[PDB]
């Protein structure tokens, strides 16, 4: 399993 | 940008017997960026239909991806993979050899 | 014996031919079990190992959101690493992230990691730690401060200690047969002569798995590294690898020279001289 999506928003770089 | 040539392997899966199918491999690696153009030549042709594995990358980001083909060898017909890459002026032609 | 997670990333724009390029790519070990690609007609996580079939929808469903969102955000972080490099909108650029957890002979977290490049250079690193980062210029500092201020690097420890550990053990209980499985390599020496006073051995390791080995020619009990042509370890594409090693050698010195086996899946290393 890859890693899940957080709670709020996934952090881009 | 830097930029990596792809290193060329051309083989069998199964050691070759002549009149016996198997399938032909040209493994790309080592190469950056991704884009890459990869041929599997019979007799100076190319091959339809041939097939290639998932872009994936090595520890040191370079990729790699196999292109193979199902065929059955001969004594007489020639197979080579031909390969461009940006950082090639040329396309690449390398022989497969059933020794290497 | 040791085992490990990884997933690969690759985000590639293409500017004025669409939207980046999101393809993610899983292994356990040296076996890929899913890819994901944003270009696929349908893109959708699709299995590439038999024993991953078995997984629900509910896990099928699970990834694609995952990969679908990730490739949105791998489509801001480009734009962003644009910037971060004073980048003109016009060249085609590569984010790769790799990450993925290692288990010792115990099933035991040895370590995680997840790293992260640009156009192929090092860009960000999570340390060992699975805390703190390590950016490899003022560019990757952005992204640094940007994550420590999101509280990333717990999110991605979570992940590596936690939901990484345990579906890695899942899927090497599943996948047992395999992936738990070691093939030896099946070897042999070549002579070829290559004039009147030289000739060429090839020791030929074949259908081993993992890709792991070493294969080295010693000329009287030394190695012979400098001497010796090694190819780069390359897949069968039947889940099993290859490589030779080749030296040149004086023609009559051929008993002089050993080729030595180490792999995983032998129950000892291997010695070998060319037998004519």
């Amino acid at each position: 399993l890859p890693e899940p999506l957080p709670a709020g928003q996934l952090t881009a770089y | 940008m830097i930029q990596r040539t792809p290193k060329i392997q051309v083989y069998s899966r199964h050691p070759a017997e002549n009149g016996k199918s198997n399938f032909l491999n040209c493994y790309v690696s080592g190469f950056h960026p991704s884009d890459i153009e990869v041929d599997l030549l019979k007799n100076g042709e190319r091959i339809e239909k041939v097939e290639h594995s998932d872009l994936s990358f090595s520890k040191d980001w370079s990729f790699y991806l196999l292109y193979y083909t199902e065929f059955t060898p001969t004594e007489k017909d020639e197979y080579a993979c031909r390969v461009n890459h940006v950082t090639l002026s040329q396309p690449k032609i390398v022989k497969w050899d059933r020794d290497m | 014996g040791s085992h490990s997670m990884r997933y690969f990333y690759t985000a590639m724009s293409r500017p004025g031919r669409g939207e980046p390029r999101f393809i993610a790519v899983g292994y356990v070990d040296d076996t890929q079990f899913v890819r994901f690609d944003s270009d696929a007609a349908s893109p959708r996580t699709e299995p590439r190992a038999p024993w991953i079939e078995q997984e629900g929808p509910e896990y099928w469903d699970r990834n694609t959101q995952i990969f679908k969102t990730n490739t949105q955000t791998y489509r801001e972080s480009l734009r962003n690493l644009r910037g971060y490099y004073n980048q003109s909108e016009a060249g085609s650029h590569i984010i790769q992230r790799m990450y993925g957890c290692d288990l010792g002979p115990d099933g035991r977290l040895l370590r995680g990691h997840d790293q992260s490049a640009y156009d192929g250079k090092d860009y960000i690193a999570l340390n060992e730690d699975l805390s703190s980062w390590t950016a490899a210029d003022t560019a990757a500092q952005i992204t640094q401060r940007k994550w420590e201020a999101a509280r990333v690097a717990e999110q991605r420890r979570a992940y590596l200690e936690g939901l990484c550990v345990e579906w890695l053990r899942r899927y090497l209980e599943n996948g047992k047969e395999t992936l738990q499985r070691a093939d030896p390599p099946k070897t042999h020496v070549t002579h070829h002569p290559v004039s009147d006073h030289e000739a060429t051995l090839r020791c030929w390791a074949l259908g081993f798995y993992p890709a792991e080995i070493t294969l080295t020619w010693q000329r009287d009990g030394e190695d012979q590294t400098q001497d010796t042509e090694l190819v780069e370890t390359r897949p069968a594409g039947d889940r099993t690898f290859q490589k030779w090693a080749a030296v040149v050698v004086p023609s009559g010195e051929e008993q002089r020279y050993t080729c030595h086996v180490q792999h995983e899946g032998l129950p000892k290393p291997l010695t070998l001289r060319w037998e004519p």
